[PDB]
DNA sequence: CCTGCATCAGAGCCCAAAA
DNA sequence: TATAATGGGAGTCTGATGCAGG
RNA sequence: GGGG
């Protein structure tokens, strides 16, 4: 009923390697990568698909998908052919299809038998914007990664391989996700350290420091400026359902106005515009008004300046920035007595 | 009352920090993260009903 | 007439309001003892009796 | 024509797709430098819609005179902004959920129709307990598995993976049993 | 409110005087014209400043908002004609 | 004082913990510029 | 066995045995309403009046889906709908600064465990480990369609509010019917002394 | 068969609402 | 990309209805 | 917290 606790019961169920059991695993894991390797070699397919295969009946027909990557859709059909091209191999080459199951196999159990590692080190990164379990399923994602890598030749023991890998993927997972405004990884790397720098200068100076005294600090490259505007890109938003007072009953979104749909006033404005706009061109000429309303466009936007003019007005080329004034001239005086469009200027 | 929860706010920063880096280039000053105590006065004063 | 690059924001009067103009406080960035909010250059107070 | 009625209905998987007008893939919402919506995360405008009136993203096409065109290198329809406030998108789950209402508004229409309690639905839909649509004979317990019994994750893995156990052999005691060897319960492989 | 130019809130029990009355025209602009039915408050304004008399409503935004809140819930909400035919009331905005 | 329970190593330092709020004579305090009261609470006492 | 030189077969069995929606989408899909009329009829002829009783509130279930059209399966979701985006706005206030919906968040929740869970398959990840991510999921699409109906509500970090799901939307006081639709705020209206 | 017993969904309007 | 590290921290009162239990 |  409670999913953290639930997860708890469920890794308490595999129970934990010894040094013997741990090497077994890795051994096997590794020597089934090679195996995969050369059977590439020999059949004359793809290492990766091959993988994808091997992999597919040791996890059985529950999990059946196209893999992004892999050339053929990976449905029973293409496993079977494939699995077997594989079984009709002779006995001295078909010794590594049963290498490469076996290494899967081993792969599974060591990865499962790891999970309370990522537990251990997942509890310590909460309260950064991750809920518990997804900080565990980055964790586990590192694990996984670490698997894949590990060299059991070197002798190390693998938490101390691991930990390396899940701390890496907890804190990608960190910055990735967090932000609603996502940030690019790097930069979020910078704004910590301008938290951690102004933090340490406000413990030796007993007061918040300046964006001049954090600009000091942070060395060359940084003057005031560059402060300031690295922390307004470091401002997350805030929540439209946010409460205002005590009373349950008012939204902070119901004090915005939308800015965007013009409003009654806007929207008659226009429409009276349009209106005055051309019953304006006509009581010139039409024809003078066709010449210049092709030169702007009412709903359309049809300003170029002196090629594509050379088409459809009637005339030539010259001629018609010569009309464009003499259409704009008598428009100009013929404003004078109505003089109505004043007002729309604002 | 909102004093004592942000001390023990800033407790939990001390002990995990107590683990992590270096088990003795450690001194009092960097080992105090101040913010949880702030927060929590700044939340009482600007924000209690 | 050109159109402008800038448009008229300024800060008026609402409706019903109103009086005598007592006070302006004027707070900008790069005065001594003033830094505002993140993005903020400056701050103008008018007090209307 | 004038509105006379109003109906309320299920939709299936298909119909919600026949909704939307492009998959969500991605949780970003806007950049941070430009403030544009990401592209192909919850406000790209090549799913809902532009976000000024008869004018493209990129803007190769700016006005009313193309409505209905998609813009080839932004990939943005020309139409009225205000369809931001009307076409859906969608998101693809990798495996099904569902439908909360349908679960926990009780007696629980899932449950009614299947005869499945509240506790039992609860464990199958939270991962509590497995529920057998195919026993291929299996056998648990002396019984026979019948479909939609539910099963705990011990009983599961004797069915599925077998039963097996491991005994450790004190440090340096050798094993009073070799390997390969037929074993009874009960009998004794090593002196504890 | 009055710090932002606010309208009254007519409310539920407001509603109910105005159907007691039986006065459906003044309750209709109360629900389209005077609130959050566009097109309709756009073009009565325009009405009133040329000495016409406003339109005849149209469709309420926030029940438009209503119909996509329930297809975000997976509800298949639709508009019919006598005929059972149903009707569009995005006006083919929201359909391929 | 930092007391490192392994070892014996002390180092001892004065750390700086932020602001506290000041109240002023009639009882009352400034938070961001304006003037505020904290109002006294009632509740039931500790006790069996 | 390539060491023994031994074919082992563990005894186990080919069983079909699933967890989650994705089992119940196939029982509700495996699901003849005709036949389970029938079924319940005949079961609707029998004394100790709770059989009777029981037979009738199932028998409403499948008449209700079997007059109206709708299938079983759709109960349960394969895609699930996005709002669209003026309904859920990210919009500059007044300061430079965004004020945000808490949808955005749950969706956002909801998009990064499908996609780590599209991930976790195609690398073959154990059962446990996709199970965990399978349930999780599934409270993602529960917190984005009424958040807090089961289990602990989902929340900003750092603040004890409830985030607002698409059930708080519709229902309550606040909720769209009580405040945008059987009332409103209105144009032409003022008050005063 | 009947009764304890839990889990859930209810709890007035409008205005300032000083964030 | 390699000492080893392997199971978490935390908060009233009403009436109606569908449920495991003497 | 304040107005009817
Ligand atoms: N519903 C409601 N009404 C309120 C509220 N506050 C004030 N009122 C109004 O306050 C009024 C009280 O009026 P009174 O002056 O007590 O009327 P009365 O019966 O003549 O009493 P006297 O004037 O002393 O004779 C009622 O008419 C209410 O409508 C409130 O919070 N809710
Ligand atoms: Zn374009």
């Amino acid at each position: 009923s409670d999913p953290v606790r639930q997860y708890l019961h469920e890794i308490g169920q595999v129970p934990l390697l010894t040094l013997e059991e741990e090497v077994e695993l890795a051994r096997k894991v590794e020597e089934g990568m090679e195996a995969i390797k050369k059977l590439s070699e020999i059949t004359g397919l793809d290492p990766d698909l091959i993988r994808e295969v091997v992999r597919a009946k040791i996890l059985g027909s529950a999990r059946v998908r196209h893999i992004p990557g892999l050339k053929e859709t990976l449905d029973p059909k293409t496993v079977e052919e494939i699995d077997q091209k594989l079984k009709s191999l002779p006995k001295e080459h078909k010794r590594y299809l049963h290498i490469a199951r076996e290494g899967e196999a081993a792969r599974q159990h060591l990865i499962e038998a790891n999970l309370r590692l990522v537990v251990s080190i997942a509890k310590k990164y909460t309260g950064r914007g991750l809920s518990f379990l997804d900080l565990i399923q980055e964790g586990n994602q590192g694990l996984i990664r670490a698997v894949e890598k590990f060299e059991y030749k070197r002798r190390f023991k693998f938490s101390t391989y691991a930990t390396w890998w899940i701390r890496q993927a907890i804190n990608r997972a960190i910055a990735d996700q967090a932000r609603t405004i996502r940030i690019p990884v790097h930069m979020v790397e910078t704004i910590n350290k301008l938290s951690r720098t102004a933090r340490q200068l406000q413990q030796e100076l007993g007061r918040e420091p300046t964006y001049e005294e954090i600009a000091e600090a942070m060395g060359p490259g940084w003057d005031a400026k560059r402060v300031e505007e690295t922390l307004k890109i470091a401002q997350e938003p805030v929540s439209l359902e946010t409460p205002i007072g005590d009373e349950k009953d008012s939204f902070y979104g119901d004090f915005i106005p939308d800015e965007h749909l013009p409003s009654p006033v806007d929207a008659a404005t226009q429409s009276l515009l349009s209106e005055e706009l051309e019953k304006a061109l006509s009581k010139l000429s039409e024809r003078e008004a066709m010449v210049l309303k092709l030169r702007k466009g009412l709903i359309d936007g049809r300003e170029h300046t002196l090629e594509e003019v050379g088409a459809f007005f009637g005339v030539t080329r010259e001629r018609i920035r010569q009309i464009e004034n003499k259409a704009l001239r008598k428009l100009k005086y013929h404003e004078s007595r109505t003089r109505k469009l004043r007002d729309f200027l604002d | 009352d909102q004093f004592r929860v942000g001390l023990a706010r800033l407790a939990r920063g001390v002990r995990e920090r107590m683990l992590m880096g270096s088990e003795d280039s450690l001194t009092p000053a960097k080992l105090v993260n101040s913010r949880p105590l702030e927060a929590a006065i700044r939340e009482f004063f600007s924000r209690s009903q | 007439e050109k159109a402008r690059d800038v448009k008229d924001t300024s800060l008026r009067v609402p409706p019903g309001e109103g009086g005598i103009v007592v006070r302006t406080v004027r707070l900008r960035r790069g005065d001594p003892g003033v830094e505002l909010k993140p993005g903020v250059r400056e701050v103008v107070r008018v007090y209307v009796a | 024509k004038e509105v006379r009625k109003v109906r309320i209905a299920l939709a299936s998987p298909e119909k919600i797709r026949s909704w939307s007008y492009g998959e969500v893939e991605k949780p970003e919402t806007i950049n941070y430098r430009t403030l544009k919506p990401e592209r192909d995360g919850l406000f790209d405008e090549r799913i809902f819609g532009p976000i000024k009136d008869y004018e493209c993203a990129c803007g190769k096409y700016k006005r009313q005179r193309f409505e209905g065109k998609v813009c080839e290198r932004c990939g943005v329809e020309v139409t009225k902004s205000i369809v931001r406030r009307y076409r859906m998108g969608h998101i693809e789950l990798a495996t099904p959920a569902a439908h909360i209402w349908f679960v926990k508004d009780v007696p629980s229409k899932i449950g009614t129709l299947l005869d499945l309690s509240a506790t039992e639905l609860e464990q199958v839909l939270y991962f509590s307990k497995y529920i057998v649509l195919d026993p291929k004979g299996a056998i648990l317990n002396g019984v026979p598995v019948e479909k939609r019994q539910l099963l705990t994750d011990e009983e599961y893995r004797e069915l599925r993976y077998g039963k097996q156990e491991t005994y450790p052999l004190p440090p340096g005691v050798d094993a009073l049993v070799k390997d390969g060897e037929e074993v009874v319960k009960g009998q004794e492989l090593a002196p504890g | 409110g009055k710090a932002q130019f606010g309208g009254q809130r007519f409310g539920e029990m407001e509603v109910w005087a105005l159907e007691a009355y039986g006065a459906a025209h003044t309750l209709q602009e109360m629900l389209t014209l005077k609130s959050d039915d566009i097109e309709g408050r756009n073009a009565a304004y325009e009405a009133i400043i040329k000495g016409e008399d406003v339109p005849e409503p149209s469709v309420p935004e926030s029940f438009r908002v209503l119909v996509k809140e329930l297809q975000a819930l997976a509800l298949d909400v639709q508009t019919l004609d006598e005929k059972d035919n149903p009707v569009d009331i995005f006006e083919g905005l929201a359909s391929k | 004082q930092l007391i490192h329970k392994d070892t014996g190593l002390i180092k001892e330092d004065e750390v700086f913990l932020g602001h506290i709020p000041l109240m002023t004579e009639d009882g009352s305090f400034i938070i961001n510029g304006a003037d505020r009261v904290i109002v006294s609470q009632i509740h039931r006492s500790p006790g069996v | 066995d390539l060491v023994r030189n031994v074919v082992r077969v563990v005894e186990s069995y080919d069983i079909d045995a699933r967890m989650g929606a994705e089992a119940i989408q196939q029982l509700l899909k495996e699901l003849d309403l005709e036949a389970l009329e029938k079924e319940l009829l005949e079961e609707m002829k029998h004394p100790s009046r709770a059989r009777r009783a029981k037979a009738r509130k199932r028998l409403e279930v499948v008449r209700a889906f079997l007059d109206s059209g709708n299938r079983p399966e759709w109960m349960i979701l394969e895609a699930v709908p996005v709002l669209p985006p003026d309904l859920r706005p990210m919009v500059q206030v007044d300061g430079g600064r965004f004020a945000t919906s808490d949808l955005n968040d749950l969706y956002r929740r909801l998009i990064n465990r499908n996609n780590r869970l599209k991930k976790l398959l195609a690398q073959g990840a154990p059962e446990i480990i996709i199970r965990n991510e399978k349930r999780m999921l599934q409270e993602a699409v529960d917190a984005l369609l009424d958040n807090g109906r089961r289990g602990a509500p989902v929340t900003n970090p750092g603040s004890d509010r409830p985030l607002r799901s698409l059930t708080d939307i519709l229902s309550g006081k606040q909720g769209r019917f009580r405040q945008n639709l059987l009332g409103k705020r209105v144009d032409y209206s003022g008050r005063s002394v």
